[PDB]
């Protein structure tokens, strides 16, 4: 009516718990929370996550 | 009471409303798809549900 | 001690009393502050989420209460004491901070007093959900009906903010 | 007497011109001294000012200030007598400091919960509040008593010396009593 | 003592009914050197003039304009002790230079704020180039001294002339004041 | 430069302050305003978008603005100087504009002043984005936080108006 609303609609897909990336379901985090933008260490964190079995696909 | 009462009762679907945030947060773990909750039919009897879909909204 | 609180410190909604006994943490002075400060910008942050304000109880006498509070009005941290000059007064102490959602303001941020016996039946009187000891500071004359009593023995706040979760490494 | 009174109501009828709008900053130089049984009647004063200058939420805006000519210390005293009376007031000293971002600070309303954080500014006349004083100006400055008004920048500002020797004058020519 | 009010009672009687219209533009031709303390109570008289004549955002949709007999720079400490009261005027001055579309502008208002832009036009400056400003005209034009009023356009113009001596006198004559 | 201030200049809502130092441009006294004119028809049209004042923060004495401020009045330009007659203003220059939308009005457009102790004590208090520094002047005594500094130097206002992305050729 007066102001613009950006609205995202978003899928979860892993939680962190600390220090550990836990794929699976989120547990429906609560309204008013803060969002923040992913840095690129962390998503390295996640797919290039091998131990002597890593192929670089790209 | 420990969850909340229920809004509208048919005998495929119950809507039931949580009392407030803190509540929701302390028993997160408990409320998803799948698992079982009580409802106080009568002074004695009790319903057993199952919970199908969970929508929390501060619009 | 950490991995251990975490489950605890992880609520959003959650009472937490501090009892500190200044002479034990080292640089308490000059440091406390700074502690109260990176204390209430993560676990006291969030308009709606973080809906209970935490108390801090100091052992001193009353005088050095003063300092205390003027050191944090410098620092832009809104804080209660429920002592005006030297009387104590119960609802300036017990009352529930007034919250503007649409502005992000809050009353006061922290509950900070002194180890008297008047302050210790309004904590009685309004009971928590977690209680901190440092430096072993006399638990009686408080009712543990159901509070969580976690013993803490620490020597500077280096590892208090560790115990915390608010430091990654000391 | 009734010339007194006779010259009061001319005096009051001087006043109520500015009296009756409903946003206004009003700031009252009170010397304790000029006052009979100030000690004993301030807080009252204060609570029947507010009564009805401060009263209602949307319209009265303007937050009262008060400066007296006392110390510190007996400051502490009244600010410990208006919190027994549930009375909100801010004094600008955090102890024996003065703090400039707590003197000049707009208080919040909530209007559904009819609330306001703080009703008054009362304090001291030291030299560090007359700063204050002259960072915002107000509409309107009443004096009473011989107090000596000249640190502060009186230019561009309504002065009316209030001439009085107890407070029923005092609410009479605010404004609050129709007979003495 | 006793006998000028009565007679100044007449005219403020006169000139009451035309005040009582909300939306109305009066303009005023006041010559300095014929009120004492011109220059210490003028902006102090437009800022009581503003509070009952140009306060509701609403009703009041008209600005008044005050024009002086004086140079430009004297202009330029008025302008300045303005906006030290927060008080929002236009003089049509970038310098000593007068522009006509600046004088000539009507304010902007927002309702939902209590924004009226400018408040008043306090020109301070009978100069031949503000008085071809009678593109406008006015429904009462109010001389308040013995200004030569030549290059004005009076036809179809209401004149209404005052003779006073000081400042209450002419807040007396317009309403503000019931007393002297 | 260019092709790399074309970040930071696709941006609607960002705060741009120049600080131009006359005698190094040539022709300035003739160009300023059009340059002025031309620049904010590109960077200030937006009545919603566009939600950030310019700043052209000159380097001469505290006169001469009235001169600029009378050839801008002649151009149907409003902008604010801070300055009535020789005193500066603080609230006259740290004041945010008024738009209404449904019209496309808004109070003033720029703001221009000179290199003042006083209004480099403003420019501190509401910092900009991005800094553009023309010619050679004191970058002194001005907080450096989070602001990005970029050097240009030219020699007409044709070679700005390339570089601001208002020219495609010369």
């Amino acid at each position: 009516k007066d102001e613009d609303i950006f609205i995202l609609t978003v899928q979860p897909v892993g939680i962190f718990k600390g220090e550990e990336f836990f794929q699976g379901n989120s547990m429906l985090p609560s309204p008013t929370e803060p969002v923040f933008l992913v840095e690129d260490d962390i998503l390295n964190k996640i797919f290039s996550n091998e131990k002597t079995k890593i192929f670089h696909l790209g | 009471m420990k969850i909340g009462s229920v809004i509208e009762s048919s005998p495929h679907s119950i809507l039931v409303k949580i009392d407030t945030l803190k509540i929701f947060e302390k028993a997160k773990s408990a409320l998803q798809i799948g698992k079982y909750l009580k409802i106080q039919e009568g002074n004695h009897n009790f319903v057993l549900c199952v919970i199908q879909n969970i929508k929390i909204s501060t619009d | 001690r950490k991995n251990q609180l975490v489950p605890s410190l992880n609520i959003n909604s959650r009472s937490r009393y501090f009892i500190i006994d200044p002479d034990t943490i080292d640089n308490f002075d000059d440091e406390f502050i700074l502690f109260v400060k990176d204390y209430l910008d993560k676990y006291n942050s969030k308009i709606k989420l973080h809906t209970e304000t935490p108390c801090f109880i100091l052992k001193t006498d009353v005088n050095n209460l003063s300092e205390y509070h003027k050191r944090f009005v410098s620092r832009n941290i809104q804080i209660i004491t429920g002592y005006i000059g030297d009387t104590f007064y119960f609802k300036e102490f017990n009352k529930e901070p007034k919250r503007i959602i649409k502005d992000n303001w809050v009353e006061f941020k922290a509950r900070i007093s002194c180890n008297s016996d008047e302050v210790i039946k309004c904590i009685n009187y309004k009971k928590c959900d977690d209680l901190y000891i440092v430096g072993g500071v006399d638990v009686s004359l408080l009712d543990t009906a159901d509070v969580n009593i976690e013993n803490l023995e620490i020597n500077n706040f280096r590892e208090l903010k560790y115990l915390l979760s608010m430091l990654k490494e000391i």
